[PDB]
């Protein structure tokens, strides 16, 4: 289907893909080293972004 | 005019009726198509739609 | 062959027209269905849209 102007659903929508000016988001810890009772960040994390 | 199984080559009417109160296809003089389903293997091409589903 | 209005059980005609300049309807051996409007109380199963709104 292709809409060049509005379309108004007034029920569910349900996509399964949306490219639409939505936010993305993604988050993570960095992982921990410990020694006897305490411990410290130490470590890389890698976040993937694909050009979709 | 009653007749049987005709053919045709081309056929200008303005109103086209399936026959019936409640007509389960009809082709009125303005344009407007109504019919029960319809399938279609190509793109239809309209102004606006409403659908419910 | 020009008739008033007509009762049949099978038509088969390639070209269908409503009369006009640019017919209101008309129904061409291409698979073309051309109207102002089209009303459906079930579905439309069609391979292809685009409709504006």
């Amino acid at each position: 289907v292709t809409i060049a102007e509005n379309c108004t659903i007034n029920g569910t929508l349900r996509a399964e893909k949306i490219v639409g000016d939505i936010v993305k988001a993604a988050s993570a810890a960095f992982p921990r080293q410990r020694e006897s009772s305490v411990d410290w960040p130490s470590g890389t994390r890698t976040v993937t972004v694909t050009d979709d | 005019i009653f007749m049987n199984d005709v053919f045709l080559k081309r056929l200008t009417a303005p109103t086209i009726t399936s026959g019936g109160n409640p007509p389960a296809f009809s082709l009125t003089p303005d344009g407007k198509l109504t019919a029960k389903n319809a399938d279609i293997s190509g793109s239809v091409n309209a102004n606006s739609g409403t659908l419910s589903n």
